[PDB]
C-alpha cells in the first residue's frame, strides 16, 4: 500500500474552497447616503445660501437651533475598541485564518459600532447628541403608518422634502399593503419608491419611520492603529483595533420621525 | 478505461464449445443448431408452409414475432484449489468436461421437463416446454400399432425425415411385446423395425415424441464474455462463463404419443 | 438512406444529475484536514453591552473551538455486464453522475432527519438542540421566528421549506384570486426564500455558520463474478456542524 492517494478528488465537486472564507457578519444600511470623510479636523457651515431681500422669514425652527448651535459644526473624537480572539489550538491545524478571518470581523465591527449609537432607543451617556432618537425631533402623528409618513413628509421644508430619503422596517412596509390591498390589486410586486413617492431603504434597528434629507448627516474617521499581542499563560492571541469618530447633523430641523 | 474485450480469435474456441454433438445421450443428434449471429429467424420456413399448404394443414402462428429474441444463461463453477491450476493439460480438459455438459443439460430441462411452465425452470423459461406448446395426442393401447398411426400422419413430404424419442421405461416395454407376437430377432433393431433415422433412447424424456426434428426445433447459441478470478481466502478461482440463447418450435410436424 | 433517417442521433448518451442538495448554494463548503473554527469572530467592542444572551450560555457550554470529526458512508453504482459487451453504449459519463450525487443526497438525508440514528445525532436540524417557536398559520410562524433572531443574524437569514406550504399561505393571503401567480416567494417574507420537499417543518437562521468539510476520498473498481456485475465503488468522510444553537430556529403550527 503506497497511501491514501486517489482519484476520487475528480468526483469531489469543484466549490471546494481549499482555504476558509466568509461573509460580512454586519453592516450598516446609512453608509449609502450619508457622507463619509477620513479628514483630521473637519468643520463646515450649516447654512448653505441665503437669497435677496424677499425672502419670507426662514423657518422658524432654523431661526432657533442655528441662533443657539451658532453657524460652524463639531466634529468631535470619540473612542471605542474592536476586539479579536484565536486561541492555540486553531493556528496550529493547518489553516489560514490570520488574513481574512480577522479583516472580515474587524471590518463588521466598525459597521455595528456606527449603527447602534444612531439607532440608539436610549443612548450611553457622552453620545446622545448623534442619535436620531435621543430627542430634539418633532413627533407626527397618522392614524396610520400610512398617514404618518405622508404627514411627516408634509412636515418638514420642502428643501429637504425633495431629496428626502426614507428609512424603515420592512415589515412595517408590510401592513401599510394590507391597507391598501383594495381587493384585487398587490403591491407586494410593486417598488416602494412608487407607493409613498421617494426611495426608500430597508432596515430592521429603525423603529419609527425615520425620513429627512441625508446629504446633511455625516461621518468622519481621523484616526486608527492595529495591533496584536498573545496573552501567554490562556494561550490565545488577540487583534485588536481601534480609531476615533462622530457624527453630527448639520441641521436638526430637517430630520422627523413617524408615529401612529 | 480499464475493460479489455475478450480477443476474437480465442471466442471462435467457445463458439465450437458451446455446440458440440459428442456426446451419446441427446437430442443435439438431431436437432438444428448454430452460431451464426447474422441469421434472423429460421431460415427454412418459406419451404414448409407451402408444402405444406399442399395438404390441408398450415401454419398457425404458435410462435409469435419469429424474429429471435435474447435470452440469457449463465454458468458458475470454482475450482478445488491453484494445485489444479499449478498443471496445464488436466485443468484445459477439465473444463470444456464441464461447460458441454451443463449447456447441453440446460436446454434439455426447458423441453422436455413435466415442470410444465412453472417451478424450477424460471418464468422467464416459461413457455419453450413442448408440452405447454400445443402440440395434439395420438392414442393406443399397444405401443408398437400406436406410433405407426403418429407417424403416418405426419405430412408425407417431410415423413422420409423423423425420428423417435423414448425413455428407457418405454425401451424394455416393446421388446417384451415384439417377442409374445414374435420378432425377437427384428428386435434389437429398432431402426429397421420401423423406417426412421435416428432413433434415440434416455431418461430424462418422460413421454414419447415423434417428428421431423432436424426443421422444427432450430436453434443458437452465441457468447458474451469469459471471466476469470482469484479468491485469496479459500485456495479456489472462480471460473464462469455467460453467453446468450434461444430456439424455436414448429409444432405442427411433431406428434406426442400416449399409451395406455 | 441513411442520410433520410434523421441526423440529430446522438451516438452517446447522457443525463441530467438524478438529484442534488439544495444546502450547498448557501452553506459553506470546505475541503481541510482537521479543520478548526472560533465561534465568534468579533467580541463586543464597548465596555457595557445587554446583549449577553443564551448564545453565552451556549458559548460557555462548549469550547470556543470547532471540531469537525470524520464519519464514514459509501456508494455503489451496481450495472451489470451484458451492457458492456453486448453494445457500444460508451456510458463512462454516467457512472460518475451517480457517484457525486451518491454522496450529495447523504448530506440532505441525514442533515434533515426525524430520527437522528446514533453516530449521525449532532447534525440534523431537528435533533432537538434547536428551538421552536410557534404560530397560528405556517405564515405567521415564519415571521413569528424572524422576530426572535439577533440582529447579526437577522440581516443575512434565509429560509428553507417546502414548495407546498408556499402555495397554502398565498391561497388564504389571497382570497380565491389568481393573482398571486408570479409573486417571487421574497418579497412576501422579506428574505431569500429556497425549496426543497425534504423540510417538513421551515428552519430559518444565517447560513454562514453551517458548515462542512470532505476531508478525503477513495475510489476503486472490481468485478462480482457470480452477477456479472462491476461495483464501481467511492468511500469518503465528511462532518457538518451549526457553529451555534440560536442562529437557526424552527417554525410550528
Amino acid at each position: 500500500p503506497t497511501g491514501n492517494d486517489s482519484g476520487g478528488d475528480k468526483l469531489l465537486p469543484k466549490t471546494l474552497s481549499k482555504e476558509i472564507v466568509s461573509e460580512p457578519f454586519a453592516k450598516n444600511q446609512l453608509r449609502e447616503k450619508a457622507r463619509l470623510t477620513n479628514i483630521k479636523g473637519l468643520e463646515i457651515p450649516r447654512v448653505s445660501y441665503t437669497l435677496d431681500d424677499d425672502d419670507f422669514i426662514t423657518d422658524v425652527e432654523t431661526a432657533k437651533e442655528l441662533k443657539a448651535k451658532g453657524d460652524t459644526v463639531k466634529f468631535t473624537t470619540n473612542k471605542f475598541k474592536v476586539f479579536a480572539a484565536i486561541s492555540d489550538t486553531v493556528i496550529h491545524g493547518s489553516d489560514v485564518d490570520l488574513v481574512n478571518w480577522v479583516e472580515n470581523a474587524l471590518q463588521s465591527g466598525l459597521a455595528a459600532k456606527e449603527r447602534k449609537d444612531a439607532l440608539a432607543v436610549s443612548p450611553k451617556s457622552g453620545l446622545e447628541h448623534m442619535s436620531f432618537y435621543n430627542g430634539s425631533v418633532k413627533e407626527v402623528e397618522g392614524a396610520d403608518m400610512y398617514d404618518a409618513i405622508i404627514n411627516a413628509l408634509a412636515d418638514l421644508h420642502e428643501d429637504y422634502r425633495d431629496n428626502a430619503t426614507i428609512y424603515m422596517r420592512y415589515a412595517d412596509y408590510v401592513k401599510i399593503i394590507s391597507v391598501l390591498s383594495n381587493g384585487t390589486t398587490n403591491f407586494f410586486d410593486t417598488p416602494a419608491e412608487k407607493v409613498f413617492g421617494k426611495p426608500v431603504v430597508f432596515t430592521d434597528a429603525a423603529v419609527k419611520p425615520i425620513v429627512g434629507d441625508f446629504n446633511y448627516f455625516g461621518i468622519n474617521y481621523d484616526g486608527t492603529t492595529y495591533d496584536t499581542d498573545k496573552d501567554v499563560k490562556k494561550g490565545e492571541y488577540l487583534f485588536v483595533l481601534t480609531a476615533w469618530y462622530d457624527q453630527q447633523r448639520t441641521l436638526d430641523s430637517a430630520f422627523r420621525i413617524a408615529k401612529a | 478505461f480499464n475493460i479489455q474485450e475478450l480477443p476474437t480469435a480465442r471466442k471462435e474456441v467457445f463458439k465450437e464449445l458451446l455446440v458440440n454433438r459428442e456426446l451419446p445421450q441427446t437430442l443435439r443428434d438431431v436437432i438444428t443448431i448454430t452460431d451464426d449471429e447474422h441469421v434472423e429467424s429460421i431460415p427454412a420456413l418459406s419451404y414448409i408452409k407451402d408444402k405444406l399448404a399442399t395438404n390441408g394443414i398450415e401454419l398457425s402462428l404458435n410462435g409469435s414475432s419469429k424474429y429471435f429474441d435474447r435470452r440469457e444463461g449463465h454458468i458458475y463453477t470454482e475450482v478445488a484449489d491453484s494445485v489444479v491450476h499449478g498443471s496445464d493439460r488436466t485443468l484445459d480438459d477439465l473444463l470444456k468436461e464441464i461447460f458441454i455438459n451443463e449447456c447441453v443439460s440446460y436446454e434439455t430441462t426447458l423441453l422436455l421437463d413435466k415442470n410444465n411452465a412453472s417451478g424450477l425452470i424460471d418464468k422467464d423459461n416459461q413457455d419453450l416446454s413442448l408440452y405447454n406448446q400445443g402440440i395434439k395426442e395420438v392414442s393406443n393401447t399397444s405401443m408398437y400399432d400406436g406410433i405407426k398411426q403418429a407417424m403416418k400422419d405426419i405430412p408425407q413430404t417431410f415423413r422420409r425425415k423423423v425420428s423417435v424419442v423414448m425413455n428407457t421405461e418405454h425401451h424394455d416395454k416393446l421388446i417384451k411385446e415384439l417377442a409374445q407376437m414374435g420378432l425377437g430377432t427384428l428386435a434389437g433393431d429398432l431402426t429397421k423395425l420401423f423406417n426412421v433415422s435416428h432413433v434415440v433412447v434416455t431418461d430424462d424424456a418422460q413421454d414419447i415424441f415423434v417428428g421431423d426434428f432436424g426443421h422444427a426445433i432450430y436453434a443458437k447459441y452465441e457468447p458474451i464474455m469469459y471471466n476469470k478470478k482469484k479468491q485469496a481466502l479459500k485456495g479456489v478461482y472462480q471460473f464462469a462463463l455467460n453467453y446468450v440463447f434461444d430456439i424455436k418450435i414448429v409444432p405442427e410436424l411433431l406428434r406426442i404419443v400416449k399409451v395406455k
